[PDB]
């Protein structure tokens, strides 16, 4: 804890103030076109539902082979999006594969 | 059942067809939007 | 000085100095967003600026007893050449390995070769 | 009669959740009218227009590239569109020598697979010059 | 205190000047970068080489 | 005074919004004109070594950049514009720029000759 090694820690995290406050200004952008966007897809996947309240379909009682699919970025420093989405996937194929059906999954990003 | 089918084509197939011939048939004020949807984006590795 | 050491001598080593400040400012955001959110003129940018500092390399012939290579003496007309394509863009489909420790630009792509020889 | 006619696409919506009378859809085994107790089918679209019949004075034109209807058990119509496009920002200059073009390269085709492909390309280029 | 020349500031590139554990997450995420475009050149470099000969 | 206040209120602009120049084009068209704007007069205020200006002709310069004259250049062709306007202005413009160094003041009747100068040289400059 010198005169020295106190300025250079010091001088590092001024750094780290300014970069990550321009990386919100940039990131508050993205998701202010990316909350329009989703209004007008909003009504797309009305329609995908409507056909199964009236229709009520289920899967009866037994596979021989089976999907699963699980969507994310590329893109890290999120939080708890992409560990909220392989841990429930690995909270299914031990569900499954016990009643002897198939699994496969695909990852898309 | 009709020619693409017993031919080794699909609707998806089809969709994509349909769609870039009429988005090319557009005039040239409306091009951006042709590059609106971009579907070449999305990447394609294999396991193997 | 452009009155000295000529108006090509000095357009060379006032372009040197302003990438390498110019890749200060990237490494701070590496730390952050990682190499791989960056955008393709600034990826473009870090390639080129330890393409740079690895040819600003060179090796001594009093360097014969520790490291083992041969050394270099380059003449002042090949290294304002040399300098002058990396800043163009005339050797960027090449390993960053082929410019540590040569003499010459035409060292380093010598070097560029048998490393895909031997791959 | 009590019709909640739903249409989209993935860019803009266009007339939704609104009671209109009468749908046109473009549909391989041809187009049929959508009659107030319509029999539910889920049958997926051909290129063509939708011209939609309204209340309010005159009817609206526009075209689908290839769609999807799923009209339910109730009176609920859904129609989708990858391309839900007005018809006014097309331009016929380009679009006719693409016709002639196709069938110009149909005996180029080795294969089988995209022979036909370009009988697929004529369709579609064959879709809007009768709608033009 | 950084609205004055009296109080102190910072430089560019200062993060890889201390050497802490965001300077060494930083000198390493390069090498996990160009080592790998190091072999997508290099496998490419016989048939460039070919290429210029050939025109 | 004239040119330079509102020369030092916009480089002054530019200071705070000068974080965001480095990863950005997802931005607002405001903040991407002070990225513009800020960074053609620090172009202007680079000079050579051994080079003092006389004081009419700087006021021809920093005309020039501050007034609009600038935007539709790309910026390593701003070090080359002002070397060009300030020769053309120097040898066919000679009269106009002692009558700044005697009346002092920027009249009308030469805040509009100077636009029939700078528009009528940024045609035929870029070739």
């Amino acid at each position: 804890a010198t005169l020295k090694d106190i300025t250079r820690r010091l001088k590092s995290i001024k750094n780290i103030q300014k970069i990550t406050k321009s990386m919100k200004m940039v990131a508050a952008a993205k998701y202010a076109r990316a909350e329009r966007d989703l209004k007008p897809a909003r009504v797309y996947g009305i329609g995908s539902l409507a056909l199964y309240e009236k229709a009520d379909i289920k899967v009866p009682e037994d596979k021989k082979k089976h999907l699963i699919i699980g969507v994310s970025s590329d893109r890290g420093l999120c939080g708890a999006i992409h560990s909220s989405v392989a841990k429930q996937i690995k909270s299914e194929v031990a569900n499954l594969t016990a009643a002897g059906k198939e699994v496969k999954i695909v990852g898309v990003g | 059942v009709a020619y693409w089918r017993q031919a080794g084509l699909s609707y998806i197939r089809y969709s994509q067809i349909c769609a870039k011939a009429v988005r090319d048939a557009l005039k040239a004020e409306f091009k951006a939007n042709a590059e609106k949807t971009s579907g070449s984006n999305v990447k394609i590795v294999k396991v193997k | 000085d452009p009155n000295i050491v000529g108006s090509e001598h000095y357009d060379v080593a006032r372009g040197v100095q302003k990438i390498l400040q110019d890749y200060k400012s990237l490494q701070d955001i590496i730390a952050i967003l990682g190499m791989d959110e960056l955008s393709e003129e600034d990826k473009l940018t870090v390639s080129r600026a330890r393409k740079i500092q690895r040819f600003l390399s060179q090796p001594f012939q009093v360097a014969e007893v520790f490291t083992g290579h041969l050394g270099k003496l380059v003449p002042l007309k090949e290294t304002i050449k040399g300098f002058q394509q990396i800043l163009a863009g005339e050797y960027d489909h090449l390993p960053e390995q082929a410019f540590y420790m040569v003499g010459p630009i035409e060292e380093a792509v010598a070097k560029a070769d048998k490393l895909a020889e031997e791959h | 009669g009590q019709m909640s006619f739903t249409f989209a696409s993935p860019t803009q919506v266009f007339f939704n959740g609104a009671n209109v009378r009468q749908v046109d859809v473009p549909t391989q085994t041809g187009a049929f009218g959508i009659l107030a107790s319509h029999v539910p089918t889920l049958q997926v679209l051909r290129p063509g227009l939708v011209v939609v019949h309204a209340e309010d004075g005159t009817t609206s034109k526009y075209f689908v590239s290839s769609g999807s209807v799923t009209v339910n058990a109730d009176s609920s119509v859904q129609l989708l569109a990858e391309e839900a496009v007005t018809l006014d920002m097309l331009d016929p200059g380009v679009a006719k020598a693409n016709l002639e073009k196709a069938q110009s390269e149909l005996l180029g085709a080795a294969d089988e697979a995209s022979r036909a492909e370009i009988q697929i390309r004529i369709e579609a280029n064959e879709a809007l010059v009768k709608a033009l | 205190s950084s609205d004055t020349p009296e109080g102190v500031r910072s430089g560019a590139g200062a993060v890889r000047d201390a050497g802490g554990a965001f300077g060494k997450k930083e000198q390493a995420d390069e090498e996990r970068y160009f080592r790998a475009r190091a072999r997508e050149q290099l496998a490419a470099l016989k048939k460039h080489h070919e290429n210029e000969i050939s025109h | 005074k004239q040119v330079a206040g509102t020369m030092k209120l916009e480089l002054a602009q530019y200071r705070e919004v000068a974080a965001f120049a480095q990863f950005g084009s997802d931005l607002d068209a405001a903040t991407q004109q002070l990225l513009s704007r800020g960074v053609r007069l620090t172009e202007l205020l680079k000079q050579g070594q051994y080079a003092p200006m006389a004081i009419e002709e700087q006021v021809a310069v920093i005309y020039a950049g501050v007034r609009g004259y600038l935007d539709k250049l790309e910026p390593s062709k701003i070090t080359k514009f002002e070397n060009a306007f300030l020769s053309h202005v120097i040898s066919q413009h000679q009269a106009l720029l002692g009558k700044i160094r005697a009346d002092g003041k920027i009249s009308e009747e030469t805040d509009a000759k100077l636009k029939e100068i700078v528009t009528n040289f940024l045609a035929g400059f870029e070739a």
